[PDB]
RNA sequence: GGUGAAGAGACAUGAGAGGUGUAGAAUAAGUGGGAGGCCCCCGGCGCCCCCCCGGUGUCCCCGCGAGGGGCCCGGGGCGGGGUCCGCCGGCCCUGCGGGCCGCCGGUGAAAUACCACUACUCUGAUCGUUUUUUCACUGACCCGGUGAGGCGGGGGGGCGAG
RNA sequence: CGCGACCUCAGAUCAGACGUGGCGACCCGCUGAAUUUAAGCAUAUUAGUCAGCGGAGGAGAAGAAACUAACCAGGAUUCCCU
């Protein structure tokens, strides 16, 4: 679940990405949390990427 | 297939290097039963004479237990780590080689608990650390500690990578083989 | 020379944006300027600009600014040493009925005043009016007490069909201290005007000119 | 702290050990007991941290058992009575499977004391639970 | 669909050496590409090869 | 609850580029503007690669010479090639010591004798991920039979056959 | 092949220990209906009750807060008044 999400992050559409986790984790306070902990890990694989 | 992590643990270390490590060991091996006890009986009979209580120095020994080679593995007090192969739940030792990727520890994979077992009274341990050794065994265990290094950590990369097992049974693969044959044989059938 | 690529993504740091842009040898001027993209910029549909920006320096092409007139700006044009007319013909600087022959916008800005808003083409005429951009409405700028304002060339941005503006962040001869303060106060209202739903995955590029336009995050 | 990796590993999901070695039980439960001694604890993280030391006089036993609702036993299923006590697909027992399978390890093996239990595997109609005894 | 007569090609024929013809004549077939290789349909063909052509 | 192989599909990545019209002489370069970019051939300086030896202070030879000397410092000079990155000078910042209708004169696309911010995707399509189409794979699952008796490869191999 | 470890896994009239069974007044965990009441009747009520099963003790279960609160704050469990 983790994974499809960085994907659907990956093409960018956050307001489904937000509602994938939502649908499978449970609250809206722990998708909100957690869309951002797997942003700034994606960011970090672009980011090392590139380098 | 077992995963990386799993299959990390099947790469294990040639035979007559593994007798130089152990070899090295049976000189640095931690005291046994009847050992211990006269050992410090004579201590006590020191303590009267000034020269010899419990608290003195003792030479560079062993660490088996998991907990405490890990401890000194974080805390970068390791120069060689060795580990049983075969452990009952991997989940034990399966993170242990990717903490010596991240401090730059030496470590090997050796066949066998049993090994480690007779290196100390007890009958099985499931790793086993030099920190420090005596100097004028530094550079025998230098040579080891590079020729592990070489295998065991430069290539983290590989062996994160790896996968493993997928390995088909000898019947499917004469079965396969049949048509395989077949198809390598008549093959340009058609004038094409 | 004929180099256009910015293979660049390119991460350095968000306050380090000053030590990257010096490709220099361009013995001429080199027109160190800025843009971004268009995409989900709709040209001139639902999305435009209005933000404001002051540079220090006047690059290569000419940032200065002259008449109108509509008050308080016969008594500039007088002071900052241009020849003041208020109608009587639109021959200061158009680029039909003109005076003279410099380059085809005969400078990069020209504000307005409060008599009427559509009157900069009828006082000193067209030019950036010709190239489809407006001088005449969106100015922010009054300047009754302020002619360093304009000799640092109080500037802005702005919406065009073509792709864009285009404006300089410095040079690489005065220091990087120059473009660090340029950037951060020109971009940060293109940071809030164009980030609301285009997330920055690309970068603002610098058009970091002789031959190496580039950007940098 | 070498538990400390296991705790956060079992935590973790998503490899596939739990797979291996389920099967190492669902097929042993079955050419021997389904209620069988095993000789170490498989989690001594879950173990030690429920309370467990391996001094001598510790045992545990890990017992399968089988889930599901619980259809309410009577002849033919249909249970006389008013209509609001009819019923007999949906049930759900009231005690968890984990207590089940402790009740049953206990009462097997008379002379040795629960101290609690822990989950090592769910296959698709069974559980694979371990208890923890002590010989009193 | 795609043009049945797309891959079916003219696969040669010939007679024992102790007649007077050798090279009879051709037949189109396909070629491998799925289940049904040529030559295993080939085989037990059988054709209408008279004296009076041969 | 898994595996492979092929066909239909989306897309993220990804090395390589952009000519020709409706006002004029080129393409007046997705676009920005430079009436002058030098792609800086360039004195050569900022300065890299030999010699020259101040600290003949370093010393492989070493163990004792005797020097080829390898070396590290630091040095008053391009011995010689120079856009090997890049600041002054001189010139048509070299259409004529390459090079490019004049942008500004075509009321235009933002005009392009020039710096050139962008990318229209088609550039090898690697290379991943995913939706579907079928074909097969067996290791969970199930099915039988037996006192779990010659299973799958091979070989000697003997029989004869052609 | 042979030897030797560890691991799994076996039998034993092996050495030493231990459990079942009863009582059930009170306690604990499950299961758990219908008469009856609504003037009829099914939701409800009777009731988480009688019947059923398992398990103990001198008492058992509880118990030191993932608590109450909203105040100028209290502060494990149980029992009585309220």
């Amino acid at each position: 679940y983790e994974r499809r999400a960085m994907e659907l992050l990956k093409v960018s559409k956050d307001k489904r990405a937000l509602k994938f986790i939502k649908k499978r984790v449970g609250t809206h306070i722990r998708a909100k949390r957690k869309r951002e902990e797997l942003s700034s890990v994606l960011a970090a694989m672009r980011k090392a990427a590139a380098k | 297939k077992v995963p990386p992590a799993i299959n990390q643990f099947t790469q294990a270390l040639d035979r007559q290097t593994a007798t130089q490590l152990l070899k090295l060991a049976h000189k640095y091996r931690p005291e046994t039963k009847q050992e211990k006890k006269q050992r410090l009986l004579a201590r006590a009979e020191k303590k009267a004479a000034g020269k010899g209580d419990v608290p003195t120095k003792r030479p560079p020994v062993l660490r088996a237990g998991v907990n405490t080679v890990t401890t000194l593995v974080e805390n970068k007090k390791a120069q060689l780590v060795v580990i049983a192969h075969d452990v009952d739940p991997i989940e034990l030792v399966v993170f242990l080689p990717a903490l010596c990727r991240k401090m730059g520890v030496p470590y090997c994979i050796i066949k066998g608990k049993a090994r480690l077992g007779r290196l100390v009274h007890r009958k099985t341990c499931t790793t086993v650390a030099f920190t420090q050794v005596n100097s004028e065994d530094k550079g025998a265990l230098a040579k080891l500690v590079e020729a592990i290094r070489t295998n065991y950590n430069d290539r983290y990369d590989e062996i994160r990578r790896h996968w493993g097992g997928n390995v088909l049974g000898p019947k499917s693969v004469a079965r396969i083989a049949k048509l395989e044959k077949a198809k390598a044989k008549e093959l340009a059938t058609k004038l094409g | 020379m004929s180099s256009k690529v910015s293979r660049d993504t390119l991460y350095e740091a968000v306050r380090e944006v000053l030590h990257g842009n010096q490709r220099k040898r361009r013995k001429f001027l080199e027109t160190v300027e800025l843009q971004i993209s268009l995409k989900n910029y709709d040209p001139q549909k639902d999305k435009r600009f209005s933000g404001t920006v002051r540079l220090k320096s006047t690059p290569r092409p000419k940032f200065s600014v002259c008449v109108l007139g509509d008050q308080q700006h016969c008594d500039e044009a007088k002071a900052v040493d241009i020849p003041h007319m208020d109608i009587e013909a639109l021959k200061k600087l158009n680029k039909n009925k003109k005076l003279v022959k410099k380059l085809a916008k005969k400078y990069d800005a020209f504000l307005a005043s409060e008599s009427l808003i559509k009157q900069i083409p009828r006082i000193l005429g067209p030019g950036l009016n010709k190239a489809g951009k407006f001088p005449s409405l969106l100015t922010h700028n009054e300047n009754m007490v302020a002619k360093v304002d304009e000799v640092k060339s109080t500037i802005k941005f702005q919406m065009k069909k073509v792709l864009c503006l285009a404006v300089a962040v410095g040079h690489v001869k005065m220091t990087d201290d120059e473009l660090v303060y340029n950037i951060h106060l020109a971009v940060n209202f293109l940071v809030s005007l164009l980030k609301k739903n285009w997330q920055n995955v690309r970068a603002l590029y610098i058009k970091s000119t002789m031959g190496k336009p580039q950007r940098l995050y | 702290g070498a538990y400390k990796y296991i705790q956060e590993l079992w935590r973790k999901k998503q490899s596939d050990v739990m797979r291996f070695l389920l099967r190492v039980r669902c097929w042993q439960y079955r050419q021997l007991s389904a209620l069988h001694r095993a000789p170490r604890p498989t989690r001594p993280d879950k173990a030690r941290r429920l309370g467990y030391k391996a001094k001598q006089g510790y045992v545990i036993y890990r017992i399968r058992v089988r889930r599901g609702g619980r259809k309410r036993p009577v002849p033919k299923g249909a249970t006389y009575g008013k209509p609001v006590h009819h019923g007999v697909n949906q049930l759900k027992f009231a005690r968890s499977l984990q207590s089940v399978a402790e009740e049953r390890a206990g009462r097997h093996c008379g002379a040795l004391r629960v101290l609690n239990s822990y989950w090592v595997g769910e296959d698709s109609t069974y559980k694979f639970f371990e208890v923890i005894l002590i010989d009193p | 669909v795609v043009d049945p007569f797309s891959k079916k090609d003219w696969y040669d024929v010939k007679a024992p050496a102790m007649f007077n013809i050798r090279n009879i004549g051709k037949t189109l077939v396909t070629r491998t590409q799925g289940t049904k290789i040529a030559s295993d349909g080939l085989k037990g063909r059988v054709f209408e090869v008279s004296l009076a052509d041969l």
